[PDB]
């Protein structure tokens, strides 16, 4: 690192990019001769005879190539020369490959047998491609090869069915790119610039190849492009070790050795070099030099020598001259025929009545193109980009066809289609180049493209190409051409360019990734070969054998001026790198350093539209441009004109880029022929550097310049000024009638108000009416609802309703319309919140709900403004006024209680023993917060709510209200609430040691199974339970006993109460309120919440005394919280990641040197990767396993028991990390270690911080959001789920203090401190959740009418918010009847859903009434959305096919994520499940249920969390067969509701009606019961009854297997069963009938029901079915739990007389084999 | 003597200097002045709240003058002082004198409440006396419409004073008011103006409260590109929002339109 040194880069760059000739001398072949001539110079080059054919070289034919690659194939019989010799490396081999050819040997096809290998690896059964798990990338030189090699490899390979497309090019958003396509042809800055971009979200990660075609661009001036790509991809291996093959197409060039080592080429395997022997048409070159040096005198020379060059040709063969320019294309080609009429030389062109010459004038009418309709008859033709394609296709068919003799066109020909000539003639090798302001020599790609034209594959048996040169350039053409110009390295003049590429995109973070990055780049070997040649002497080569001290020189030359532009953060000692927005914004948008710089110092926010241009026309881009004498008059009388006035003066160049710019958008043809390119070259590049001025002042809050840039972009997109009438923006419309629209001054909003009558009158051209009508609602629209919902007197909550108010069009608006979210302030100068909204066109007509929160300050500011500007579209803007002249603020908090100075009490207090003893050793004495409460708690039965921070020993207070409820009566039950499952088991597993291990107090935790839930109910005195899973129990209170009568009701976190599922919980406490209210004796409730801002509001609300209601705030936590908030400028989010990942290790160091370490990430993959930064950032430092406070090896008894490759690295060094896809098995273990002290720093995920038990000394939280992929987009963290994470820093009895870094993005940085460090604002949301909880209270007759519901109202925590913060529920007053008509609306909406629904009854509008539906969906805690659509699909045919595409539309369903990683695994499953589907796509969640769900009864293994995925699935798939059993039964349907209780069994064992009933048995195979049918065995019964004595063989098991397989076999229900009809005699036909069945469970059994891949442990449920079999007609059914003894009754009504047998089934919900079936017969009269 | 030869012709509008210079009128925003000198006072306290006082230089210009109407309310009990609470900008065009307003006052709900206080007008130029066509305009509002009352309205002065901004308020007297009306005279010195015709008011800018802007609906206030399409009994409503600036694209479309075609 020490001495290094500033290089000049400039001085070593080539600057002749690929006119550089590296090679001093130039030997030509054999029989080379040279004529001097007329003041200029001929040199002739012999064609080359093939070389004779190598030994054991024979051409291959396409049936020897394997079966499946001959597909893309169909049409070649033989490959050729260099196709034979490479077709076993291209399709049996995976090695990098570099094939060298002269153009037009054939290097496609050898591409494509590596592009067919690729896909025979992803082809499976079905005879398609699993096209979700490969890509690959095929890059091309130029635009128009790409467009062409699309469509051939679309074609080539369409009987495979794969997507071949060129890339969209226009398209951030909804970037469909690729996910369809699987093989993207595109150029080397098109795939750069994808790759560049941050989060890999992309499609990068399945590119298995890449195709770099023409290679040798390296030696261009674009080849710094191939060397970053190739070294970025290269690189990424080692990181990955996920291998990717790579291709090169190489033209017959020296250095192409250097070219195989810059491949990774093993020089003996993949490298293939065949001179221009192999050219498959001989080539005969003439090159012809110049010397004369007048401007024109060589013009009229050049246009001697085309002249007589055709005439050696003409009549015998065609010849295709290229120049470079679409003007002199129609110059030269009237040039050399004015030339021959002045000769009479045309009769050679055509015959006498040629065969040609008819065709060639009949079409030369029906091409309606002047320029070519001269040329045409006479045998000439042009063909260039500016005339109709349909002209070019003409002008191709008719050369084809050997019927057009002269063609003059330009190097898009060359490049875009397959025209081969026999004769092709370069006129002059110079061309203007506009990037360097003067002429220049045409590329060694154009040059080898269209001599490469030169002789048909057939026709011809040799070509002609010639070359017309100035004389100084011979011996580069030379060279070109004849295997002898080296391929150089063009990289240094672009390395600080690529250099901040790999910054912004995290590969590179010091000097040493920077060095070990640029040993990739092609530079580098050619550096190592041929030091000498760039720059190096011999001398220092081998005093630096491998160049480390130079490219660090290169790297620190690189990293200065990037850290003098403000783009990098260089800090030299230690030669790191820090990102910078600024950087990324150069590397995203595809701009220099020195622009940006110039950017960042005029860019300022009162910025005017004349400066704005200004700092354009001074983009470095524009560096070479000049102001030429001959431009000055033409451009002078524009800048005397242009509408933006420019300050400086015409002899500045700035000047004149302004004006072209100017110009461009005015739609004005200029003149200058380098003017012309010059304005074409400033205003293609205008788009993306526009762009990156937009977002520059958009991240910064700049409204008015954002306004200006935004429209400056939409001005040079649509090629039109804001003054202009926004319809010309419909290029379907003829241009003068806007015109007449605009010189009439009215303004275009008006036009939506009037008919289309009107218009046509107005506009005085009634001739079109409803064309102009049609347009106007075309144009995109919107309307803006709003919402103010006030959280704080200095924060609001803002609801943004969008509503579109337009006619879609695909024709017009596409597949969707992007918009601005725009809020800014009063004076429209700050952007106090802006996000970007997309309107996709399959919610075209759907209004839009968007919030967000902006700051407020008390004065209250008179209105802030929405903008909602198009992206695209000129003149599209809705601005919504937001006054606050009429917002209601709520009230200030009041002060928190005093934490009185008391004397810390001991467990002395407690004065029981047995008491004392939980507690006595873990601490002796509690906190000051535990002690104040103790008295309350304790000694006192009043309702109690103690409000304290995350971390202040609350749990404790809830156990002294438990521990009070055992003295008064030992018998005692209460029940614990927590919101999270997470929380629930890790108190069950506390409590069930304190109370039951030592108090000997049963303690239960309860499963969501209501099968189990009411069990542990009876017998616990201890019930820990989440919000939903009492909310199920206690809707039936009222007959339930066990509910009604705890003495003890805590809820934990009562403060999630404005949560997502919060209602639930506002739900249950309510209900308990309202049952002690309606019963004797009244329920303790005791709450326990973070410190609340209305705390007394849920001390009301929860009928807590004043003296009783403890509201701490966070100043009073028993451990000091040290926060500190960093804020962070970077708007992207992965490489706003990078710029924290340092700061991470900065802060450990910093707050926590030696003690635990907490950092939460927002994935699970960035768990690892900040693992492994922390490490090797710890190892820069030279201070490895540092957080290993552990020996080496007292690790290895808890360290390689995991399954993780890196896991184990990281910990070995003392870091470890945890996330939902790591196991059960391996999260205890690290926990473990973390508590232990043998590991200081762990990386947890955000989905984590609920269900942790470890806790540290200082906790980062990087970064404050994360992505869904659902709606996919980011989704910030929950302030509830902030809280907790900074909870997890606290250690009561280890650290005097407790810190937390929390690293978020700058525009959340105010919004943590006004909401961390005071107490929250809650609010209810029950409002949004009513349905379902209505229906229920409607069930049990609580509530009766419609004033019983909103009497109910009056008890929830939502009717007391409404008084306190009016306008958060959209009220407007907190009068006594404002509440009520704002009530009684809330009420009247929901009944009439449910009404609606058929679940409820409303009669006059008054009483309400539940029905069967609504007891059903209140029966099983299902939403009635759910049973709604139950009922109407639910058929009388339905069958165990039909029921499961029933249970999977549930609403319960919509809420687990589609996964498109995965879709061909399902479509492939779709074929795996015995069932078929009907119309199958696979983006909906209902959809993936059903195969999910069918993956699990076949007991497919698959993912770790598709499996995870399915247990939530089946936690909810009981009670939705349950319902559909209670539905048809209900409608008098037997066959579909046994099938439906035997779908039950059939989930409960995941098993089938057609599989074996033996396959319940554990340790069973799979293909066990082939061997039943060998041995007379169906039944489970049968291997009890099969002798002890000989099934010890057999079964083939392992005693530990057949000691389980009693425990099954016992507990296995076979129960006999009694059944009697009462009173067989005394039935008359409309009288009751009842059949009697007694149960006898024949056993005695322990436990619950035997199923290990279910994951909630089910109780046996049993129906009791009577109906007639061929009726298809239930008659009565019963559900019963069976202990030993029960009885039933089944009554029913008789039919007519006669015999009418009935059955009587008797079926099991987790039992398959037991269903009993008994007939009988009912003599009826 | 032509016997050498001529050149040819270039032109050069007038207001691409002034578009230039009408871009720097932000740097004049941080240095405004008050006039409190010796002017004894009259009553009635007029506060004019810096963000729309800043916001109305940047949107003016250095020669042509503009105008917008003032409405405001007073503290509660404390009725002696007047708060300026929203500028409105209506069609208008200036010259280097005086400004040209519709005869239409703004009618609109959010200004319902509050009443009006006058107008404020920029001034190239700082004169010691408030100029004779103030008058003249002032007097005839008062004659056209009762709601503007002698000793409440006012006529603030934004005059442009090298690099600065420097603010002066008057107020008119029944003598002022009498002779205003009378005027037919365009002139800077006509006849009847005297001194005894004006009188300066307090004015304080302040930060206290934050004032708002009301534009034209479906129009825009600056109307001296389009001085042809204005006319003195022109109607017009009134939307909440921000104006733009003087030499925004939508106030100059011919200087765009005409361009397009060369
Ligand atoms: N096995 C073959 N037998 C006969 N003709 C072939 C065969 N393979 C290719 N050709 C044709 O030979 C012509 C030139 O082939 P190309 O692959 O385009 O030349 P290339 O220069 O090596 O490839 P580039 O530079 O990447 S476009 C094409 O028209 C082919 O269709
Ligand atoms: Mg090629
Ligand atoms: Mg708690």
């Amino acid at each position: 690192l020490a001495p290094r040194q500033v290089l000049d880069l400039e001085d070593l760059v080539f600057t002749q990019g690929s006119h550089f000739m590296a090679n001093k001398r130039c030997q030509l072949p054999d029989g080379s001769f040279r004529r001097q001539r007329k003041g200029y110079e001929e040199v002739h080059v012999p064609a080359l005879k093939p070389k004779p054919f190598g030994s054991e070289e024979q051409l291959l034919p396409v049936e020897k190539l394997p079966k499946y690659a001959q597909a893309g194939f169909e049409g070649f019989k033989t490959l050729n020369r260099i196709q034979s010799k490479l077709y076993r490396a291209a399709l049996e081999t995976d090695e990098n490959l570099l094939l060298c050819a002269p153009t037009g040997a054939g290097k496609t096809n050898v591409a494509l047998m590596c592009m067919l290998r690729e896909i025979g690896k992803h082809i499976n059964m079905d005879g398609t491609i699993n096209v979700d798990d490969f890509k690959i990338i095929y890059i091309a030189p130029m635009r128009s090869l790409v467009q062409e090699m699309v469509g051939s490899f679309g074609k080539r390979l369409a009987t495979y069915g794969i997507t071949v497309a060129e890339l969209t090019g226009d398209h951030q958003l909804c970037k469909e790119e690729i996910s369809a396509t699987q093989i993207i042809v595109c150029t080397p800055e098109k795939w750069d610039i994808i790759t560049r971009k941050g989060g890999e979200r992309t499609y990068t990660q399945l590119v298995r190849l890449i195709i770099l075609d023409e290679i040798h661009l390296l030696h261009d001036d674009r080849g710094p492009v191939l060397e970053a790509l190739v070294a970025r991809a290269i690189r990424n291996i080692e990181m990955t070790q996920e291998d990717v093959r790579l291709i090169g197409l190489s033209a017959t060039l020296p250095n192409y050795e250097d070219v195989a080592t810059f491949l990774r080429v093993d020089p003996a395997k993949g490298l293939f070099y065949f001179d221009n022997s192999f050219r498959p048409v001989p080539l005969e070159q003439t090159y012809v030099g110049i010397t004369e040096k007048k401007a024109i005198k060589r013009f009229q020379i050049m246009n001697e020598i085309v002249y007589e060059k055709i005439m050696e040709h003409a009549g015998k063969n065609q010849v295709l001259v290229f120049v470079h320019s679409r003007k002199e294309t129609g110059k030269t080609a009237r040039a050399i025929r004015d030339m021959c009429l002045e000769k009479d030389t045309l009769g050679l062109f055509l015959r006498e009545g040629s065969a040609s010459t008819e065709v060639l004038r009949t079409e030369a009418e029906q091409c309606k193109n002047l320029e070519l309709k001269d040329l045409l008859p006479y045998g000439f033709a042009i063909h260039h980009a500016g005339m109709t394609r349909v002209d070019r296709t003409l002008v191709e068919d008719l050369f084809a066809d050997k019927h057009i003799q002269v063609l003059v066109s330009t190097a898009t020909l060359a490049w875009g289609v397959n025209l081969p000539a026999h004769t092709v003639i370069i006129k002059g090798t110079q061309v203007y180049s506009p990037e360097k302001g003067r002429w220049t020599e045409l590329g060694a790609l154009d040059i080898l493209q269209m001599l490469g034209r030169a002789g048909r594959p057939q026709y011809d048996t040799k070509g002609e190409g010639i070359l017309i040169t100035s004389h100084g350039e011979l011996q580069y053409y030379l060279s070109l051409l004849n295997q002898q110009l080296p391929i150089e390295s063009q990289m240094v003049s672009k390395l600080p360019d690529m250099l901040n590429a790999e910054i912004v995109l995290g590969n590179v973070q010091n000097a040493k990734d920077a060095v070990n990055w640029l040993g990739y780049a092609y530079l580098y070997i050619r550096m190592l070969r041929s030091p000498t040649l760039y720059g190096i002497s011999h001398d220092d080569l081998k005093g630096d054998p491998l160049l480390d001290q130079r490219r660090l020189d290169l790297v620190h030359t690189a990293a200065l001026m990037l850290d003098k532009n403000n783009l990098v953060k260089y800090d030299k000692k230690t030669g790191n790198f820090q990102v910078t927005e600024l950087g990324r914004i150069a590397s995203h948008y595809y701009i220099t350093n020195d622009t940006v710089q110039t950017y960042n110092q005029l860019l300022k926010p009162t910025l005017s539209e004349i400066e704005l241009f200004r700092v354009f026309s001074l983009s470095s881009e524009f560096k070479n441009i000049t102001v030429r004498e001959e431009e000055k008059l033409e451009l002078q009388k524009l800048l005397e004109r242009v509408p933006i006035p420019v300050k400086e003066s015409i002899e500045e160049p700035s000047a004149k880029i302004n004006v072209l710019l100017q110009a461009f958008i005015s739609q004005l043809k200029l003149e200058g022929f380098a003017l012309m390119a010059d304005m074409v070259y400033v205003t293609q590049s205008a788009g993306r550097l526009m762009r990156a001025i937009f977002e520059i002042v958009l991240n910064r809050g700049w409204a008015q310049l954002t306004d200006k840039t935004l429209n400056l972009c939409k001005m040079i997109d649509k090629r039109m000024w804001q003054s202009m009438c926004p319809l010309r923006q419909f290029r379907k419309l003829p241009e003068e009638v806007v015109k007449k629209i605009e010189k009439k001054n009215f303004p275009f909003e008006r036009l939506y108000d009037l008919n289309h009558n009107e218009i046509g009158e107005l506009i005085r051209m009634p001739k079109m009416g409803k064309t102009i009508h049609k347009y106007v609602h075309l144009f995109p629209k919107l309307e803006l609802s709003v919402h103010l919902q006030p959280i704080t007197r200095s924060t609001l909550k803002v609801e943004l309703t969008i509503t579109p108010d337009f006619q879609w069009d695909e024709k017009v608006h596409g597949s969707s319309e992007a918009f601005w979210i725009l809020v800014e302030d009063v004076d429209s100068e700050v952007i106090l919140h802006h996000e970007y909204f997309l309107l996709k066109a399959k919610y075209a007509q759907d209004e839009h709900l968007i919030t967000f929160f902006v700051p407020v300050f008390e004065p209250l500011p008179p209105q802030y403004f929405i903008r909602v500007v198009s992206d695209r579209w000129l003149s599209c803007e809705t601005q919504l006024p937001v006054s606050f002249r009429h917002l209601i603020l709520p009230e200030k908090y009041p002060p928190p209680t005093e934490l009185l100075d008391l004397q810390p009490l001991p467990v002395s207090a407690l004065r029981n023993s047995a008491f004392e003893s939980l507690y006595q050793d873990k601490f002796p004495f509690f906190n000051p917060i535990q002690t104040q409460v103790f008295n309350t708690v304790y000694n006192s039965d009043d309702n109690v709510f103690v409000g304290a921070p995350t971390g202040s020993g609350k749990t404790i207070c809830a156990e002294f209200a438990i521990l009070r409820m055992l003295l008064q009566s030992s018998e005692g039950r209460c029940v614990y609430i927590t919101p999270m499952e997470a929380l629930a088991e890790q108190v069950y597993m506390d409590w069930y040691e304190k109370f039951q291990d030592r108090l000997n107090k049963k303690v239960v935790l309860l499963t969501g199974e209501t099968s189990t839930d009411l069990k542990l109910l009876g017998k616990g005195n201890i019930i820990i339970s989440t919000p939903e899973k009492w909310d199920i129990l206690s809707r039936r209170w009222k007959q339930r006993k066990n509910v009604q009568n705890i003495n003890l009701f805590v809820v934990d976190e009562v403060h999630l109460i404005g949560g997502e599922n919060g209602p639930v919980l506002e739900v249950i406490c309510s209900r308990m309120r309202y049952i002690s209210s309606q019963i004797e004796r009244p329920i303790r409730i005791v709450a326990l919440s973070s410190s609340l801002s209305n705390a007394k509001d849920v001390a009301h609300w929860l009928g807590c005394s004043a003296t009783s209601t403890f509201n701490f705030h966070p100043n009073v936590r028993p451990v000091p919280l040290e926060l500190h908030i960093q804020g962070f400028n970077i708007s992207h989010t992965q490489t706003r990641l990078l710029s924290m990942a340092k700061p991470v290790y900065h802060a450990i160091t910093k707050h926590s040197p030696k003690k635990p370490v907490i950092v939460f990430v927002p994935s699970r993959k960035q768990t690892r990767l900040t693992a492994i930064d922390i490490l090797t950032t710890c190892a820069a430092d030279i201070q490895r396993q540092r957080f290993l406070h552990c020996t080496e090896k007292d690790l290895i008894p808890y360290l390689e028991k995991l399954s993780d490759s890196t896991l184990k690295e990281t910990l070995l060094n003392g870091v470890g990390y945890l996330h939902e896809g790591l196991s059960p098995m391996e999260r205890r273990l690290v926990e473990q270690l973390f508590s232990s002290g043998a590991i200081q720093v762990v990386v947890a995920s955000r989905s984590l911080c609920w269900g942790m038990n470890v806790a540290a000394h200082l906790v980062i939280i990087m970064d404050t959001q994360y992505y869904n992929g659902k709606i996919h987009a980011y989704v910030d963290y929950p302030i509830y789920d902030v809280l907790q994470m900074v909870g997890h820093a606290n250690r009561p009895l280890q650290d005097d203090e407790g810190r937390c870094v929390i690293m978020c993005q700058g525009s959340k940085k105010d919004f943590f401190k006004k909401f961390l460090y005071e107490p929250l604002p809650v609010e209810s949301h029950l409002d949004h959740c009513m349905h379902d909880h209505f229906n229920a209270e409607i069930v049990t007759k609580t509530i009766e009418n419609k004033q019983d519901a909103v009497d109910y109202l009056t008890w929830t925590f939502l009717y007391r918010r409404m008084t306190q913060n009016p306008n958060y529920y959209n009220l407007q007053g907190i009068s006594h009847r404002h509440l009520s008509d704002h009530l009684s609306e809330l009420v009247e909406q929901t009944l009439s859903d449910l009404e609606q629904s058929k679940c409820i009854s409303i009669e006059d509008e008054m009483d309400v009434a539940p029905l069967n539906l609504g007891m059903i969906a209140a029966y099983y805690y299902i939403n009635y959305t759910t049973i709604e659509l139950f009922s109407m699909s639910l058929n009388a045919k339905t069958k165990v096919r039909g029921l499961i595409e029933i249970i999977s539309n549930a609403a319960e369903y919509e809420n687990i994520p589609i996964r498109h990683h995965e879709d061909n695994l399902l479509r492939q499953l779709a074929q795996k499940v015995p069932h078929k589907l009907n119309n199958p796509k696979f983006n909906d969640p209902h959809v993936k249920t059903n195969l999910l769900l069918q993956a699990h009864l076949s007991r497919m293994q698959l993912s770790a969390e598709l499996q995870s995925d399915t247990e939530e699935i089946l936690s909810k798939a009981i009670r939705l067969i349950q319902a559909c059993v209670d539905v048809l039964s209900s409608n008098g349907w037997l066959s579909p509701a046994l099938a439906a209780m035997e779908l039950a069994q059939m989930v409960t064992q995941a098993m089938w009606s057609k599989d074996s009933y033996l396959k319940q048995l554990p340790h069973f195979t799979s293909e066990h019961i082939k061997r039943c049918t060998d041995k007379g065995v169906e039944s489970v019964f049968d291997i009890m009854e099969m002798e002890d004595e000989e099934r010890n063989a057999l079964l083939q098991l392992t005693d530990s297997q057949i000691a389980d397989v009693a425990r099954f076999c016992n507990r296995y229900p076979n129960i006999e069963l009694s059944y009697e009809v009462v009173d067989k005699d005394s039935i008359r036909s409309g009288g009751p009938v009842v059949v009697l069945v007694q149960l006898e469970r024949e056993e005695e059994v322990t436990g619950p029901v035997i199923a290990p891949l279910f994951p909630q442990k089910r109780e046996e449920g049993w129906w009791v079915v009577i109906g007639d079999a061929k009726s298809n007609s239930l008659i009565s059914i019963k559900r019963l739990t069976l202990q030993q003894k029960a009885k039933v009754k089944l009554d029913f009504v008789a039919p007519a007389t006669g015999a009418h047998n009935y059955t009587l089934y008797f079926m099991s919900d987790a039992y398959m084999g037991c269903d009993q079936e008994y007939k009988f017969s009912v003599d009826v009269k | 003597p032509l016997g050498s030869m001529t050149q040819t012709f270039s032109s050069k509008t007038e207001w691409r200097v002034r578009a230039i210079s009408a871009a720097n009128l932000h740097l004049r925003t941080n240095h405004i002045y008050v006039s409190s000198d010796d002017i004894k006072e009259t009553g009635y306290t007029y506060i004019l709240p810096k963000n729309v006082l800043k916001k109305f230089i940047c949107i003016s210009d250095l020669r042509a003058q503009i105008a917008g109407y003032l409405y405001g309310v007073s503290p509660p009990d404390n009725p002696q002082v007047k708060e300026i609470r929203c500028i409105v900008m209506v069609p208008q065009w200036g010259t280097h004198q005086t400004v040209h307003l519709p005869g239409q006052l703004p009618q609109h709900e959010y200004l319902k409440e509050m009443e009006p206080l006058g107008w404020i007008h920029t001034q190239p130029n700082e004169s010691p006396q408030l100029s004779p066509q103030d008058v003249t305009t002032h007097a005839k509002i008062m004659a056209d419409n009762p709601s503007w009352d002698g000793e409440k309205t006012i006529i603030i002065t934004c005059s442009f004073t090298p690099g600065s901004c420097t603010l002066t308020a008057y107020k008119l007297t029944p003598s002022g008011y009498e002779w205003g009306r009378q005027n037919t005279d365009k002139g800077n010195n006509p006849k009847g103006y005297l001194p005894s015709h004006y009188e300066r008011v307090q004015m304080l800018l302040s930060d206290r409260f934050l004032g708002f802007f009301m534009v034209p609906a479906q129009s825009s206030w600056n109307y001296n590109f389009m001085g042809v399409r204005h006319d003195p009994n022109m109607k017009y409503e009134l939307q909440l929002a921000n104006p733009k600036e003087f030499y925004h694209e939508v106030h100059r479309p011919s200087h765009f339109l005409n361009f397009a075609l060369l």
